[PDB]
């Protein structure tokens, strides 16, 4: 069927993680200048409070140990 | 013979740490 005019007529007009390491960064007791290392004292009176802490290796040696294959945890 | 050996300095303040030179 023929195709009105108008169609054709119409159609044709319109075409924080970086805060952490810097953190990180800050708690650094040893730095080097030169040939010569430095560290970083820390306040006699300061360690006398701090309480004796722990050994990490004694600790890791019993948990190797309790997490034994021949205690059979599991 | 010449000494080969580390040897670290040591300062209270983190800020003293930080300008440390060795010529001061």
């Amino acid at each position: 069927a023929e195709l009105p005019e108008e169609l054709l007529k119409n159609i044709d007009q319109k075409d924080k993680t970086k805060k952490r390491k810097t953190l990180k960064n800050l708690r650094k007791d040893s730095v080097k200048r030169g040939k010569f290392r430095v560290q970083l004292l820390s306040t006699t009176q300061d360690s006398k409070t701090l309480p004796p802490k722990k050994e990490s290796s004694i600790i890791r040696s019993k948990d190797r140990w309790l997490n034994r294959k021949a205690l059979n945890k599991g | 013979f010449k000494s080969s050996g580390n040897h670290t300095i040591f300062v209270d303040s983190r800020e003293k740490m930080n300008e440390f030179t060795p010529e001061k």
